[PDB]
């Protein structure tokens, strides 16, 4: 991992959120790059997310 | 110079397995095995102990192979007990010391011939597509498995481009009184002409009458049942519906006199690679009585390379769980006079059937298109 | 008619207790006695079970627990031995929570709760002292996983999931990872589950960590309280204590008083057959066993000297009796009393870790987000 620079709409929104609910954030990117679904791995009974 | 043991029960060609256990060869490595047949009756679990611990004090037993006639399910349990218990090596080859368990326990030694549960689900779900069977229903009682043979299927059946449908899962319970009743009114549920059955005998001829009782084991009904159901090929309960669809072991081409080949390969070649590698081998102190300080020399080395083992051309590698993860199987069914015929074998997930269709035994008509 | 009855104690007194019991019994149909002491080894336990089941015929078998502390492989001979020709079996001091699998031991009966069955008198706590937040610490055991799955079963009711679950190795002499995890982390009360020896490891690496001080409440269980754990051990840790687990003296008089029950309801059924005395001879199931235990089972005692005696669908003793310890000044004192189904105080004080006399909050909101 390495630092980089965001913003854009949703930036924004949570700087907005922050100040009236008076919270302090830390920031990073999703590892795989995916939105998020259900599956199974290597042959196993449980089901759990990505 | 390792002790090997050769144990038989009941009436077997013991002459022919005799003449046939010097047909390996084991030249190429150090092991001048020794041979030991003993024959006892069934008589019952003590004189199974007292047979174990006068073979092992009697001279430096360091492996032992175990065969059987029976049908007994508990003799693979009592031999997991002593497997488990004392640190040898034994082996189930025939008979009911073949039967499957619940769990091997964690420190147990024992490594059976036979396909799991998981295995023979997806063996006859293989049967169903090769006919285009896509409408089933499960029905199954109260044994060590039910959970994962129903799991199996869900899991497999859930995510397939094939249309599967099925209807309602049963786990109706036989123990309970005055419940055949019951019984009997929600087996009527049952639409699919398909059905799966997980049982055992006694139960499996008592769920068969009941059924038949309502009347749907004649004409547009298929039962599917595993290996455990039959048991034995020899004896019908006469129950048992006119075409009974069943998976056994492959026994009819697979002489006896191999498997002991077989196993004695496996032990020798698994304690030859330990020996040169490691320079080792476990000798202890071969005496039945006062085994609570013989746990001094671990012994799981031999445990973690038996699962591992491949001699003229086969693969023997066994599983975590203690079954064969590699077996040959066979699909048997039962026609108009009592008896059990040969229709199909599988082998590395392939299925080859001897049928182009299966035959039926009217609103059945021909369609023909273009 | 005349049934005797068949016991397997560890203690010369004990045999003459029994001996007192069953001759009062017998003023309460003319029933015996028949008890035998026990080996250092398993494989004896099991061929003198099945030798003495032969001399006395006998329908049911009582076992408690040896002087020896662990108490859990001393058992399994005895069970499987009974199991194996289908005769009940009655548990007077076992506590390992194996023995609650139905399918590894088809009969088997408890006189006392499992360990892992005092997780409820922690929901009770969790819902007098409005705790939502928790930190369930566990081992990789088979004890740890039924704790954790009771846990869960609870909670899910109300639909409040614990905050986090870990897993640590057993046997293991470094936790400081895990604990290092759990510090950062917003519920303070933490329940623990493992054995004597290693509990105290985890102890000293929690009062290393500054993890024992104020506004932390500790929630263990009866092995976290005995053994060496005592030793290190920090203040304010509330404990269990089952009330007449240590007495087996009290547990032989109630467990004859409904064996006595059932005996005499089972000699007035029809097709009532004597269990085989033909331990070599026989390899069959007695009839009698499926029926005998499904009554035996729902005899719900009225009274005895131990309280209420009576059976869930599993065999286990229901509606037990448990006190709440405090450690406090490197004694223990009680302050609770739990029937089953409440939590009543008594007069005396709670003094929290750290010196504090005032429930905690047992939550601290963090103010940083990811
Ligand atoms: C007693 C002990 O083993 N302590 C170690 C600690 O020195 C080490 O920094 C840490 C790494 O996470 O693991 C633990
Ligand atoms: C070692 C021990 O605690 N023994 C006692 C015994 O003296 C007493 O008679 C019995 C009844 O409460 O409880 C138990
Ligand atoms: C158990 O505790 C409850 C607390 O409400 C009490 O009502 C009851 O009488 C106690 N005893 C029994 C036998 O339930």
């Amino acid at each position: 991992t390495v630092p980089q620079c965001c913003y854009g709409f949703c930036i924004d929104l949570l700087i907005k959120l922050a100040r009236t609910m008076q919270f302090t954030y830390e920031v990073h990117l999703v590892a795989d790059g995916k939105f998020g679904t259900q599956e199974r791995v290597q042959n196993s009974n449980k089901k759990e997310w990505n | 110079s390792i002790g090997i043991a050769v144990i038989l029960v009941g009436t077997s060609d013991e002459v022919a397995i005799k003449d046939a256990h010097e047909k390996d060869d084991f030249h190429h490595l150090s092991v001048v095995p020794r041979v030991e047949l003993v024959a006892m009756n069934e008589t019952d679990p003590k004189s199974i102990i007292t047979r174990i611990c006068d073979l092992m004090s009697d001279r430096k037993i360091q492996g032992v192979v175990f065969a059987d006639d029976t049908d007994q399910e508990a003799i693979a349990q009592i031999l997991d007990f002593i497997s488990a218990q004392t640190l040898t090596p034994i082996l189930g080859i025939h008979g009911g010391s073949s039967m499957i368990m619940a769990d091997k326990d964690e420190s147990s030694m024992f490594f059976q011939f036979g396909p799991s549960i998981e295995q023979q689900a997806s063996v006859m779900l293989n049967i169903m597509e090769e006919y285009d069977w896509y409408i089933f229903s499960i029905v199954t009682t109260y044994f060590p498995g039910y959970q994962d043979f129903v799991n199996k299927i869900r899991s497999t059946i859930e995510n397939s481009f094939v249309g599967w449908e099925l209807e309602e899962v049963l786990l109706l319970d036989m123990s309970l009184d005055d419940g055949d009743s019951k019984i009997q009114n929600q087996l009527k549920k049952l639409q699919s002409p398909i059905i799966l059955l997980y049982c055992t005998k006694e139960e499996a001829t008592y769920i068969f009458e009941v059924a038949n009782s309502v009347g749907l084991t004649g004409y547009g009904y298929t039962w599917i049942v595993p290996s455990l159901v039959a048991g034995d090929t020899d004896t019908v309960p006469s129950e048992f519906p006119t075409g009974l669809i069943s998976v056994s072991y492959d026994e009819w081409d697979y002489g006896l006199p191999a498997r002991v080949r077989d196993g004695i390969a496996i032990i020798t070649t698994a304690a030859s690679d330990m020996l040169s590698e490691h320079s080792f081998i476990p000798e202890p102190k071969s005496s039945c009585y006062n085994t609570h300080e013989k746990r001094i020399y671990q012994s799981n080395m031999l445990n973690r390379y038996l699962i591992n083992v491949t001699f003229e051309g086969r693969n023997l590698s066994f599983s975590e769980d203690g079954y064969q993860m590699h077996p040959k199987l066979v699909i048997i069914l039962l026609n108009k006079e009592r008896k059990w015929e040969r229709v199909g074998k599988w082998k590395d997930k392939s299925l080859q059937m001897k049928y182009y269709v299966w035959p039926r035994m009217d609103d059945h008509l021909s369609i023909v298109t273009l | 008619k005349i049934v005797n009855i068949g016991a397997v104690l560890s203690t010369r007194k004990h045999e003459q207790m029994f001996r007192e019991a069953v001759n009062q019994a017998n003023k309460r149909i003319q029933l015996q006695a028949t008890s035998v002491t026990h080996k250092p080894n398993a494989i004896q336990m099991a061929l003198s079970v099945c030798e003495d089941l032969i001399s006395s015929q006998v329908y049911a078998i009582l076992v408690s627990h040896p002087p020896t502390p662990n108490d859990h492989f001393t058992p399994t001979p005895v069970s499987y031995t009974a199991g194996f020709y289908r005769i009940p079996v009655l548990g007077l001091t076992t506590r390992m929570s194996i023995y609650s699998d139905k399918s590894i031991h088809l009969s088997f009966l408890r006189t006392v709760p499992p360990y892992s069955h005092q997780s409820s008198v922690w929901f009770e706590m969790m819902r007098v002292y409005n705790w939502n937040h928790i930190i369930l610490l566990v081992s990789d055991d088979h004890e740890g996983r039924a704790a954790q799955k009771r846990l869960e079963t609870l909670l899910e009711e109300r639909e409040s999931k614990a905050e986090k679950v870990l897993q640590f190795d057993p046997g293991t002499k470094n936790v400081t990872a895990l604990l290092m995890e759990a510090r950062e982390l917003e519920a303070r009360v933490i329940i623990l589950s493992a054995s004597e020896d290693d509990a105290a490891t985890v102890y000293r690496a929690a009062a290393m960590l500054d993890m024992t001080g104020s506004g932390y409440v500790w929630l263990v269980g009866e092995r976290e309280i005995s053994g060496n754990a005592l030793r290190y051990a920090p203040d304010g840790i509330i404990g269990l204590q089952l009330i007449n687990g240590k007495n087996e003296s009290a547990h032989i008089s109630d467990a004859v008083g409904v064996v006595a029950q059932a005996v005499h309801e089972l000699l007035e059924k029809e097709n009532i057959t004597d269990p085989p005395r033909g331990c070599v001879g026989n390899t069959n199931i007695w009839k009698t066993g499926p029926l005998f235990k499904r009554v035996l089972m729902s005899s719900k005692y009225a009274d005895g000297v131990t309280g209420r005696v009576e059976f869930n669908e599993d065999g286990d003793r229901k509606f037990a009796q448990y006190s709440i310890m405090n450690l406090q000044n490197r004694k223990l004192v009680q302050v609770g009393i739990y029937n089953g189904t409440h939590v009543i105080p008594n007069d005396r004080k709670i003094i929290w870790p750290g010196g504090e006399t005032e429930k905690p909050r047992g939550y601290q909101m963090s103010t940083r987000l990811k």
